[PDB]
């Protein structure tokens, strides 16, 4: 049993919510800059 | 001029074959003219093979075509004929040709000169000449409405009575 | 007991998708010695 | 100033005229609510989805992969019936297409900031449109099409619910209700 | 300036005349608290709704489809209920009044005149005086209307029997 | 049947832009336009 | 001007809550409050266990 | 090589432009700067908590 | 958890022999990977940079 899954309904929300939760974080990964640094982290926000 | 009460669409304005001024309900005005003429054309001339060819299968048959389609005609005759492969066949082929065809519609669109319902069919030179085709024309879409309604009566006589347009017509 | 259990797994997956987003999310950059 | 699918209405604001497939019917007054790059971003993804919803409702019932588990002409059974870890592979490819073709821009905040056409996802092999006037024709069609598609996809899907049989298998075996 | 309907009670100061049917005839006086638009909106619905029930009641009286069983108008309404169609015609009758809501806003602001849908297509009505007579006769058809549906409700409640068949014979409690 | 210009082969329809002749066994004939999409080398 | 996300993410990672969330306070949070109140009622009404 | 970028590979149909529902431009893309999607959302259930009902009387 | 083990209740060598081979070419893929690629944006945000 894959992640403990034996009816498909639960596969529902277990992908689901990582998607909208994705949406949310590609809008903002998409106001980001998005270019290559040389740094140990990217102080940009 | 049709109906003295109303008024052509003004793209009825002559110079055209047909052109009566009959549009009452506004067909032209939210449709291109060639699209029109090129389909009444398209129709007109289906329309007429079809009648003359049911004329000709309520009058003789093909030989050896009874012994496999039987006594049916019209839509029996077709409903044996798509089993068949008669049918599918004629799909095949006339809609290769309507290939053709919608690239012809096309380019006339797009402007390239020819003139609706023009394939550039025309053995032995007929009629090819002088006012003869413009009177050619005028008779061919006069007829292609004529035997547009004519086809309708008979697929309708067989839809009611259930016998063809030879025997319909003389046994009232 | 198939309601509980499907609610608990969206309440789990939501949770843990917001801690990954979350660390996803330019984390190192949060420190006041930014800019 | 009275809208033109709604003669008794007045015109939305935001619907000028210039988006093509504007009649002035917004009588709920969306427009004036949100973004209308947007609105018709929403509408343009739901008329394609249907548009190939409808014609995968028309073929899979006359012609099947040969797979196991890929015989089933009703639809909403057909759902079930194929295994769910290709539904979801298709889940994720669509997912990955959404991806691709909005630059990573899926928040309403961030899909037309970086400036692009509603519906615009840079898909036209044939080079179609590049004549502004085919152009527009081309937007009204595939507007139109989108609606009808819309409403067929829900009639389709609402009658295999109900009456249990695939489409023109039904109007061919014309059951009426009890 | 006393009505002209009822001589003894002045004409309501809403009422100036412009309207089609304003006969003065308010006792009550409704048009002096609420909105005369919005009243004639829903004077002009109420009346087209019972003049579509009336014509209802009479041909359902004389033809019912053959489809559906054969019974009295009233008693159908149980049936509908049971069935399904009844359920299928009010949900369009919201689904229109949805959009009526949005037109009753707009009558509010005032930029749409009471119970003028626009609807009108044959073109009968487009010359002005034309115009003016078919509204007086369609408000006055719609009073009658009005008071005629329930008249045959009534009727039918009391007499447990249709219209046409107590003009068959006109039986008398 | 009405004056223009059409191909060789199909005298209802154009000769196509690209199918200038220089290829042998042009007829003119390319009533899709794959010439027009494609390269006429490929 | 910021996205909602990035709102999200600046309150989460806020140093102005009277308790720090953080990104390991939305794990921990939750899951430390489903263990207390399981506790709590355990320990106060539970019946007895089979060991 | 070819694109089809010639000037005449242009699209047909039959609809002639006074027909109702064609824009004025291609792609026309509006600027917005109006409310924001929360409000929105407010509007939306504003057309369940006060309907425009109950103000006509 | 008990009953069924993760990967430590692998009890056949066929299994064992298979998903080496699986990983074998996964690693030897993400190996080309890591030759010819560079890491994305969401990943040059997400970590640090550094030997430690
Ligand atoms: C345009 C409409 C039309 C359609 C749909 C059909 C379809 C059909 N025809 Mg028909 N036919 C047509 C025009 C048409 N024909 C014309 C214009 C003529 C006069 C030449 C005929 C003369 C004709 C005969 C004599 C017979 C048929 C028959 C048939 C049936 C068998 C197929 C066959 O051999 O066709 C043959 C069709 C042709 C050879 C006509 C092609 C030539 C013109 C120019 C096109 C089929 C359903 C047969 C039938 O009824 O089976 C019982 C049969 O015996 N057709
Ligand atoms: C296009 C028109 C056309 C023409 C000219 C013929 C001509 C012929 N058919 Mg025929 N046939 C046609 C259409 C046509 N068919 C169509 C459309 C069908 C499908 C229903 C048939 C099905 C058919 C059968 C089943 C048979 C013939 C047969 C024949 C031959 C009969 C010999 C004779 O009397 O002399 C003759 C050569 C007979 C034969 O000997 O041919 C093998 C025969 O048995 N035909
Ligand atoms: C009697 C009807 C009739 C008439 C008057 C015309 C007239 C015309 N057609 Mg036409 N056409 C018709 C029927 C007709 N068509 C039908 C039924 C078809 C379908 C096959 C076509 C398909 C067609 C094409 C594809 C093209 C034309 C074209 C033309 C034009 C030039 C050719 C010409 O002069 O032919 C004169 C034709 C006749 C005098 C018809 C003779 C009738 C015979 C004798 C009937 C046979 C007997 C039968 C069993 C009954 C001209 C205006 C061309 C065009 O547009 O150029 C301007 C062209 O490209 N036609
Ligand atoms: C966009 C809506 C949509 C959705 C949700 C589905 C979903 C599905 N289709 Mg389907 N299909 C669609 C459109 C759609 N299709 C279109 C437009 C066509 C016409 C080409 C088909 C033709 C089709 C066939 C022939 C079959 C399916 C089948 C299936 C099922 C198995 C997945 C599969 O192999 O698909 C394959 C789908 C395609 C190859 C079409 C992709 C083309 C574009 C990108 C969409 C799955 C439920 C199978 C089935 O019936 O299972 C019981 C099957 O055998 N589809
Ligand atoms: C699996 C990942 C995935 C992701 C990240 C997206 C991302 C997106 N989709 Mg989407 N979509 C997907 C799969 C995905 N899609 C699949 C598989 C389908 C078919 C069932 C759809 C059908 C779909 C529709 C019908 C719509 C979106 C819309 C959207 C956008 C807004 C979504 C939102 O805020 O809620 C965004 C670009 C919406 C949009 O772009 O509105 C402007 C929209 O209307 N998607
Ligand atoms: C020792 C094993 C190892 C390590 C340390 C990494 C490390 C990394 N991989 Mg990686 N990878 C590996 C094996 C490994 N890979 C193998 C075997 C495959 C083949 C399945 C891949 C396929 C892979 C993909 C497809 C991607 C990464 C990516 C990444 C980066 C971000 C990973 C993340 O956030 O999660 C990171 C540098 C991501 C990246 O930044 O791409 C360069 C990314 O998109 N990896
Ligand atoms: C990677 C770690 C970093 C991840 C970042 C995210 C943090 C996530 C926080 C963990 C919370 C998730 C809890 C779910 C775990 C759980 O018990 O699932 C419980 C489920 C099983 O679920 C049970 O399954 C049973 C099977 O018959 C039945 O189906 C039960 O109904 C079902 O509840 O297990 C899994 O999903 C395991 C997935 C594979 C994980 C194996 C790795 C674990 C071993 C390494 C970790 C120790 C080191
Ligand atoms: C959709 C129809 C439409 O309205 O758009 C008009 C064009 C057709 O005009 C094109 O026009 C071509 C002539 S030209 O481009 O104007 O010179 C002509 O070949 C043909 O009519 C057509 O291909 O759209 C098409 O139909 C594309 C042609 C389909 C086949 C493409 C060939 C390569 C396949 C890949
Ligand atoms: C864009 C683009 C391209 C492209 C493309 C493509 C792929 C274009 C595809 C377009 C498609 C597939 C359009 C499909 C529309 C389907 C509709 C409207 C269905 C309606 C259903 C109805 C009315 C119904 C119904 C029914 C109901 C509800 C009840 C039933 O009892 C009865 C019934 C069945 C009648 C190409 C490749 C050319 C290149 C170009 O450069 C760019
Ligand atoms: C509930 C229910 C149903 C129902 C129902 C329905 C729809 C019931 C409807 C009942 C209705 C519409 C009754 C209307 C009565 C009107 C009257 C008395 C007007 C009188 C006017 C006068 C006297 C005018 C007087 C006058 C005035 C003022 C002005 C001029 C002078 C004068 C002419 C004298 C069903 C059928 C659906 C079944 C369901 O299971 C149960
Ligand atoms: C089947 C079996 C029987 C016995 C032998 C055999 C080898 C064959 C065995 C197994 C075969 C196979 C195919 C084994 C495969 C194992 C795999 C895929 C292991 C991969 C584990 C992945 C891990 C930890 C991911 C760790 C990364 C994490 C958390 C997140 C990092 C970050 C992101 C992306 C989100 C936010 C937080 C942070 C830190 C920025």
């Amino acid at each position: 049993e894959a992640l403990g899954i034996d009816d498909t309904r639960l596969i529902v929300p277990v992908i689901l919510i990582p998607v909208i939760t994705f949406i949310l974080y590609a809008g903002f990964a998409s106001e980001q800059d998005n270019e290559d640094f040389f740094d140990t982290y990217d102080q940009r926000r | 001029q049709a109906i003295p009460g109303s008024e052509p669409p003004p793209a009825l304005d002559g110079t055209w074959v047909g052109d009566v001024g009959f549009d009452p309900l506004g067909f032209s005005r939210v449709i291109d003219m060639r699209w029109l003429r090129e389909a009444e054309l398209k129709h007109g001339r289906v329309c007429m093979l079809a009648a003359t060819g049911m004329i000709v299968q309520d009058i003789a048959l093909f030989p050896g075509v009874t012994k496999t389609f039987g006594p049916a005609k019209i839509t029996a005759l077709h409903d044996v004929a798509v089993k068949q492969g008669s049918m599918q066949q004629l799909l095949v082929w006339l809609g290769f040709l309507e290939i053709f065809g919608f690239v012809a519609i096309v380019q006339m669109l797009q402007g390239s000169g020819r003139q609706p319902g023009d394939f550039g069919f025309d053995p032995l030179n007929c009629g090819a000449n002088t006012d003869t085709l413009a009177r050619r024309q005028l008779v061919e879409l006069k007829n292609g409405r004529l035997a547009m309604i004519a086809t309708g009566g008979m697929i309708h006589h067989f839809f009611l009575t259930g016998k063809g347009p030879i025997e319909f017509i003389t046994t009232l | 007991m198939f309601t509980l259990k499907i609610v608990v797994y969206t309440t789990v997956t939501f949770f843990v998708s917001l801690f990954t987003f979350g660390f996803l999310s330019n984390d190192a950059s949060r420190n006041p010695n930014r800019k | 100033d009275r809208s033109y699918a709604m003669p008794f209405l007045s015109r939305p604001p935001a619907l000028d005229g210039s988006m093509a497939g504007d009649v002035g019917f917004d009588p709920l007054g969306f427009s004036n609510y949100f973004d209308l790059k947007w609105l018709r971003e929403a509408e343009l993804k739901h008329g394609r989805v249907c548009m190939l919803g409808c014609l995968g409702f028309l073929v899979q019932e006359q012609a099947n992969l040969p797979l196991p588990g890929f015989d089933n002409k009703l639809a909403t059974e057909a759902f079930f019936s194929v295994p769910a870890g290709g539904l979801w592979q298709i889940f994720f490819s669509l997912g990955a297409i959404e991806i691709i073709t909005n630059k990573g821009k899926l928040t309403p905040g961030s899909m037309f900031t970086g400036g692009r056409a509603p519906g615009d996802l840079d898909f036209d092999p044939l080079n179609l449109s590049v004549d502004e006037t085919a152009l527009r024709r081309f937007e009204l069609a595939e507007l139109k099409h989108a609606r009808l598609a819309m409403i067929g996809l829900g009639g389709m899907l609402h009658q295999m619910l109900l009456t249990k049989q695939a489409p023109i298998e039904q109007l061919t075996n014309f059951k009426s209700l009890a | 300036d006393f009505s002209a309907a009822v001589p003894f009670l002045k004409r309501p100061s809403n009422l100036d005349g412009t309207l089609a049917g304003d006969v003065g005839f308010d006792p009550l006086g409704f048009s002096d608290v609420f909105d005369l638009r919005v009243l004639r909106e829903a004077e002009l619905k109420h009346g087209r709704f019972a003049m579509l029930a009336v014509l209802g009641f009479l041909v359902q009286e004389v033809y019912t489809f053959p489809f559906f069983p054969k019974m009295a108008p009233v008693d159908a309404h149980d049936y509908f209920v049971t069935q399904g169609g009844g359920s299928q015609i009010i949900f369009w009758i919201s689904f229109v009044e949805i959009f009526g809501v949005v037109a009753l806003f707009e009558l509010i602001q005032g930029k749409r005149d009471a119970g003028d849908f626009a609807f009108d297509p044959l073109g009968l009505g487009k010359d002005e005086a034309t115009l003016a007579r078919y509204k007086v006769a369609e408000i006055k058809h719609a009073r009658l209307a009005m008071i005629a549906i329930g008249g045959f409700i009534h009727q039918f409640w009391v007499t447990k029997q249709t219209v046409l068949e107590q003009l068959g014979n006109f039986q008398s409690l | 049947v009405f004056p223009g210009q059409f191909s060789d082969s199909v005298p209802f329809l154009k000769q196509p832009t690209n199918l200038d002749g220089s290829y042998v066994g042009d007829v003119g004939f390319d009533p899709l336009g794959f010439s027009d999409v494609f390269d006429i080398r490929v | 001007s910021a996205s909602a996300w990035e709102r999200f993410c600046s309150w989460i990672t806020s140093t102005d809550n009277r308790l720090y969330i953080g990104w390991f306070g939305v794990l921990m949070i939750p899951t430390l409050l489903t263990a207390t109140t399981v506790y709590i009622i355990a320990f106060v009404a539970a019946p007895p266990v089979d060991i | 090589a070819a694109g089809a970028d010639t000037a005449e590979w242009v699209g047909v149909s039959q609809v002639t432009e006074d027909a109702p529902g064609i824009g004025l431009y291609g792609k026309y893309a509006p600027e917005y700067d109006g409310p924001t999607f929360r409000e929105g959302l407010e509007y939306v259930l504003s057309f369940a908590w006060k309907p425009p009902i109950l103000i006509a009387w | 958890w008990g009953g069924d083990g993760w990967i430590v209740s692998v009890n056949n060598m066929e299994d064992l022999v298979g998903g080496h081979i699986w990983i074998g070419i996964i690693c030897i893929v993400g190996g080309f990977w890591h030759i010819f690629t560079k890491p994305f944006a969401w990943a040059r945000r997400a970590y640090v940079w550094s030997g430690e």
